[PDB]
């Protein structure tokens, strides 16, 4: 998931 | 951790972590090119509102499931008292954009439309500050999505912070302890009607099922 | 007038004494039969809810058109907060009717049935680690009654200040500090964000399996057709 | 009209 992603970088 | 901040602090944290304002991309048209503009917009605030929640005093202290969870639930809220809370000194129009204000005439749109507008109108009657907003808005990011092993008392100890932080402005703004309560009560009956934009506004953009991102939040329902 | 000069006791007890009867279910593992049983029964909760409403301080004073908006706004709302605090007493089950206990299994049988009986489910079990009282329960439920449809005014907006004064005084009456108070009055008006939730999906679901053919009753379709 | 307002007056 790109939320999941954007919420690691 | 986050639960130690005074009312001032916590008041602080969150105006410091204010999103901007951003804008759109001025002729006529158009009911697709009207949503292909806000699909746009929404997209690159998701992005905004996404490490926006990061300095969300408590939401850091959570898992990325639950971080997930509570953006999936509540982005298209936050999204909406935010416009409501940019339209308030602008009188039966709504401003998604600093160049775009829209009014009730210009599929669905204008049922929720009308909704944005009453709710802006409720926030200019109450004369609704700042800091209240962005208690309100954070509200939102962690009780939309807290009743959908692992115990979520910590939430429930960071809301009843922000229950003591609206309570700690309103004190400060010679209201009496029965007004207190009272437009405690009126605020937090808005995020009801929030809600319910929210989930008209859900199932009217998967219906039409453009961005990527928007994909993702929005099959989450 | 007649809600505004009342004292909290005189809300509680008016509030109180205006409660809808618990109504029984015709004496489930089907699609069909399940709707079946759920809809008969909504029905008939729908006439003493419009009755309860009646007895609610303030509703009467409003016109009968937006006596009928606001009905048709949070009448399932009003269902489910009742059917949530039915079922208190009943942890991991829903009391629909003292002759119906279901559990989220039996609600696999009707599509978006489970989804919204977990959300169901999770309200009860707050109201029972919040340890809701019943004078609280009747505050919540009027609350519902006059916000849901107030922003689609002016005196809804005294009477609903009424029930805040009311529900600080039942929480002040109950041995809570200052903090205390504002901080439960929040947590509980809170959770009707909540079920504005599951009215929204399960509003949505009837009227999915109403174009699709269980027979929906005359009454229910007029309340459906109200949210389009 | 409506069934709901038969019994909102009666
Ligand atoms: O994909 C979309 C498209 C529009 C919206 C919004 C809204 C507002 C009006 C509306 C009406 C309908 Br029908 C559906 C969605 C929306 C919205 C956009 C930006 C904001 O800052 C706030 C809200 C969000 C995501
Ligand atoms: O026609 C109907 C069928 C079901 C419901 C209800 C609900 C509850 C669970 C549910 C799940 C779905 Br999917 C659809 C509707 C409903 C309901 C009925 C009685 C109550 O006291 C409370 C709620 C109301 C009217």
């Amino acid at each position: 998931k790109i939320l999941h992603r954007l919420l690691q970088d | 951790l986050a639960l130690s901040l005074t009312a001032d602090q916590m008041v602080s944290a969150l105006l410091d972590a204010e999103p901007p304002i951003l804008y759109s991309e001025t002729r006529p048209f158009s009911e697709a090119s009207m949503m292909g503009l806000l699909t746009n917009l929404a997209d690159r605030e998701l992005v905004h509102m996404i490490n926006w929640a990061k300095r969300v005093p408590g939401f850091v202290d959570l898992t990325l499931h639950d971080q997930v969870h509570l953006l999936e639930c509540a982005w298209l809220e936050i999204l909406m008292i935010g416009l409501v809370w940019r339209s308030m000194e602008h009188p039966g129009k709504l401003l998604f954009a600093p160049n775009l204000l829209l009014d009730r005439n210009q599929e669905g749109m204008v049922e929720i439309f009308d909704m944005l507008l009453a709710t802006s109108s409720r926030f200019r009657m109450m004369n609704l500050q700042g800091e209240e907003f962005v208690c309100l808005k954070s509200i939102i990011l962690l009780n939309s999505g807290v009743y959908t092993l692992e115990e979520k008392d910590h939430i429930h100890r960071v809301l009843d912070k922000i229950t003591d932080t609206l309570i700690h402005l309103m004190a400060k703004a010679g209201l009496t302890l029965q007004q207190q309560h009272q437009r405690l009560a009126q605020l937090l009956l808005i995020l009801s009607h929030i809600r319910h934009m929210s989930n008209k506004g859900m199932e009217h953009l998967y219906s039409m099922k453009l961005s990527d991102l928007l994909l993702e939040m929005l099959d989450a329902h």
